[PDB]
This record gives C-alpha cells, structure tokens and sequence, in this order.
C-alpha cells in the first residue's frame, strides 16, 4: 500500500471527529498528525520486527485505526459521564 | 515490425483518416517491447517474461478500444495505445523504480516515433479508459469515475457482503484493469495482492 | 485503582445521602465527620502520589544494575539450553534456574557478611555447583570454560 | 474544604487532551504487540512514544497499558481463573479480551 493510499484510507477512517486542540508545530490538521503518527509507526514496525525479503503488507494498520476509533469513542463517553457526575 | 504494421493497417480500416500513422505505431510498439524485454529481464523477477504474444495482445487491445470507442483524434489514439501498452507491459512490473522506468520509456518511445505536443500526463493514473460510464470505451474524467464507483459501491455493499473500505486513487486504476480483463472474451487474470489489499473484494 | 474506585463510591454515597438528609439538623456534625474522613482518605491518595514522584525514579535507576545481572543470567541459560539441545539428558528449565538464583540470597543471609558484582558472581558459582551434576565430565569442563 | 476539593474540574481539561495519544498507544498495543517479546514490546514502546513526542500529541507519562485499559474487577477475575503473575501475561490476556472485532 502506497503511503498516499494509506493516508487516504486513514483520512476516510477518522472522518468521525471526537477530538479537539492544536498543532504546536506546523497541512496543519489534528487528524492528519494522528494518521502520520500511525503511518510512521506501521513503517517502523515492519522495519524493525519482521524478517523476510519484503513479502508482507500493512494489515495491522486497518485494525489499529478501527480499534482507535472504538476506544476514543468509549473514552469520550466515559470522560463526559465523569465530568457530568462531578458537575451535578 | 512488418507483421505488426500489417496488423495496424488491418485494424485502421475503422479510422482511415490516420492511414498514414499505421507504420509509426507498429515500430513504437516494437521499440517499447525491445526495451521492455531488455530492461526488465528474468534477472530482476521471475515473471518479467515478454514475447510476441504481448505485442499481439497490444494490437488486440487497441482494436478492442477503437471498435467500441468514439471517433478517435490523434491524441485519443496515442493515449489509447499508451493505455493498452501500460495494461500489457507495465501492470506486471514490481516496485516503483521500474514503473517510473516504463513511464519514461513510453515518453521516449512516443517522442521518438510520434512527434506531438498534444500529449498530457502519460502516467497510468492520469489516462483512464472505461466502458462503464460511457456507452463506448472512452477516456473519461477522474471525478466522474470516482463518483460512479462510490455510488455503485454503496449498492454493492448493501446487496452483497457488507464490507466498509475507502475508495482511493489506486483502487480506481485497479478496477479499470479488472474491468478490461473481464470484458475480453478469454478473460483470465492473476492478482498479486500480498494481503488485505482486497484483491478478493 | 482501589482508592479511586472507593473515591467514586464515597462521592456517590455522599451525593445520594444529600438529597434525603438536607432537612435534618444535628446532621451537620455527622456529615462533618463523614466528609472529614473523606478529606483524609483523599489526602491519602495525595500522599501516595507525592511518594510515587520519589519512588518511580529510584525504580528506574535500580533496574539498570539488575539488567546487567539479567543479561548474564539469560546467556548462561541459553548455554544450558544448548546443552539440552545437544543431548536429551542435559535438559534444563526456567524453574531450576530461578530456584538456583534464589538459593544465593539464603547463603548470604546466613553469612551476614559492588553488591551487584558480588551477587552476579554468586549466581555464576551457584549455577556451576548445581548444574554440574547433571552433566558428564566432558560437558562439565565445557560449561566451566564457557562460563569462565 | 470540599469547595476546595472541587479543583478536579480544572484537572479534567489537562487529563482530557492526552486521551488521544493514550488511545493511540492502546490501539497500537492491541493490534501489533500481540506476538512480541518483552524486550521487543519495550523497544517498540519507546519508538512509538518518541514518535508521539516528535508530534504535537499529548500522552500520559506514567502510562501502564494494564492499568489504563483493564478494570480492577476483570483484573481480579482473570487471576482468579488462573492467569499467571507476569505483567506480560496480563498484557496478553487484556489484548485477547478487550478488542474482539
């Protein structure tokens, strides 16, 4: 999967926007920074761990993205619940 | 070159206005071939194996795209030849270095035998020929194909197996390749998707 | 984690008790002692965090000497595992290695007596003493030379 | 004095801006770290943490995957069913149980 294609898929995955706040170091979008982190980690993972004459291709990337969405939604819900409790 | 010039003559009975361009198209097709077998040999990959059968496939693809295509201008003809040359020679290539090598080789061949300034981006991502949208096999716009694929993929996801995925730039070109493969009579094709690329889907 | 769970529990108890006992008087001092006990049980979390800010770096500094020990331990175990590879009787497990490594401190306790260096060398000595018996003279001397 | 204890309201905002990087670390664990050794996991953890540091993303400094994603009740249930003491085995069990898409 070409890095451009990976970024396209990651951008269409995090179209849900539970997150907020700035990019301290200048595109300059939050989700773009997150997907760049994920892409670089996928590349470094395939570079460091797996031994072999370059046969494999990113499959952990998709599952990681989906699990990240799931977990972020759960965490936003729980955090709002806690904040509401303490506010009342 | 002589045999395939005769082939190009025989297929250019559908567009006699370019009867003078029957020879340069053959030589170029041969020159491309002569280079494609030289640069990409069995030393690089086990499947870099070319033959006159590829030239026959190229002529056949040119004829198939003309016989069910609108009136072809010189630009349309050379871009059609380029599309089929890509689909026959370069789809089997591996890595990126070698794909750019073939792209520049196509540019060199065209510059050698077809002197024209009407060319655009000859890369496989810019020229797209599909019989899906148009009634005929015609070069269409990018955004048109993207929207068409999205709207058809929604229904394909609702009727058949439910699978969410992201339509990206490479998916369109690969879908076009699979379409031109499944359209011809004796359609057979093997995909080397390492995994999760969704060759199956 | 336990005091955080109990903190949420006590917050919920207090809140649910405030809806009913708002009209009661003399409840003042009772809720006073309640929330004061809560104040102390929360300053307990504060204390544990404060001492954690001092404890975690000590841990991250102590890990290095014991990793210096662990490298040698795992290489000796790899040697003994290759012994097991060569012949079927020289097999060796992790449990025996860990037991032999524990025996070293019992010996020092009885002795009553740079600590890292001495304990590493005691590891070597005890490994030789314990695992020399299940080998034949050839491999006895092989292990001796290799561990030296 | 309880009016004073209300300051966790201001602490919330600081605790929130880091949940993004924390969920990043957790998803990367769940997906990749399943088939990695202790040393391998530590090394890839350091790599991911420095990638998060080079980017403008907050993440919890005192971060423990186990404490972050497992609840105390499940952490008790697993051990009660016979899971080993190794933090490595706890991480493995948590990966097995939590995500099951």
């Amino acid at each position: 999967w070409d890095t451009k294609t990976m970024s396209q898929v990651a951008n269409n995955m995090v179209d849900v926007i539970p997150m907020e706040f700035t990019d301290f170091i200048v595109i300059q979008t939050i989700r773009d920074a997150v997907v760049n982190i994920l892409i670089h980690f996928d590349r470094n993972f395939y570079q460091k761990m797996k031994v072999g004459v370059n046969p494999r291709s990113p499959g952990y990337f998709i599952d990681g993205l989906r699990a990240l969405v799931k977990l972020v939604t759960a965490k936003y819900q729980d955090l709002q619940e806690n904040q509401r409790f303490v506010n009342v | 070159s002589q045999i395939y010039e005769i082939y190009y003559k025989a297929i250019f009975k559908l567009v006699p206005e370019f009867r003078s361009y029957t020879e340069p198209f053959a030589r170029a097709s041969v020159h491309l071939y002569n280079e494609c077998k030289a640069r990409y040999s069995t030393g690089l990959q086990s499947h870099y194996l070319f033959s006159p059968r590829e030239l026959t496939r190229l002529v056949r693809g040119v004829y198939t795209a003309i016989n069910t295509g609108p009136r072809q201008t010189l630009r349309s003809l050379i871009r059609l030849w380029a599309y089929e040359a890509w689909r026959i020679f370069a789809d089997r290539l591996v890595g990126v270095k070698e794909k750019n090598s073939f792209e520049q080789l196509l540019y060199e061949t065209v510059d050698k035998y077809l002197p024209n300034q009407d060319l655009g981006n000859i890369s496989s991502t810019s020229l797209l020929f599909s019989g899906l949208l148009s009634l005929d096999f015609k070069e269409v716009n990018k955004t048109d194909l993207v929207n068409f694929i999205e709207e058809r993929f929604k229904t394909f996801c609702d009727e058949e197996l439910e699978v969410p995925m992201v339509i990206h730039e490479s998916m369109v070109d690969h879908i076009l390749r699979i379409d031109r493969a499944l359209k011809q009579v004796q359609g057979h094709m093997m995909l080397i998707g390492a995994s999760r690329t969704g060759k199956t889907i | 984690t336990e005091y955080k769970l109990k903190l949420k529990n006590l917050e919920k108890r207090l809140l649910e008790e405030l809806n009913n006992s708002q009209g009661n008087m003399l409840e003042n001092d009772e809720l006073m002692v309640t929330l004061n006990n809560l104040k102390k049980e929360a300053m307990n979390i504060e204390k544990k965090l404060s001492e954690s800010e001092e404890f975690f770096p000590q841990f991250d500094n102590l890990v290095e000497e014991y990793s210096i020990i662990g490298k040698h331990s795992v290489k000796i175990f790899s040697m003994l595992e290759k012994f097991g590879q060569f012949h079927w009787f020289y097999g060796i497990s992790i449990g025996q290695f860990l037991s032999c490594f524990k025996r070293v401190f019992i010996k020092k306790s009885r002795e009553t007596r740079t600590r890292v260096d001495e304990i590493l060398w005691l590891l070597y000595q005890e490994v030789y003493c314990q695992f020399s018996t299940a080998l034949d003279k050839k491999f006895k001397m092989i292990m001796a030379m290799t561990m030296f | 004095e309880k009016e004073r204890w209300l300051n966790t309201t201001k602490q919330f905002s600081k605790t929130s801006q880091e949940l993004i990087g924390n969920c990043i670390i957790s998803s990367i664990y769940e997906t990749y770290f399943g088939h990695l050794n202790e040393r391998e996991r530590a090394d890839m953890l350091v790599i991911l943490k420095r990638l998060l540091g080079k980017f403008a993303v907050k993440y919890d400094v005192n971060y423990r995957f186990i404490d972050y994603l497992v609840t105390l009740d499940e952490k008790m249930k697993w051990l009660e069913c016979g899971l080993d003491k190794n933090d490595y085995f706890l991480e493995n069990m948590s990966i097995v149980m939590n995500s099951q898409d």
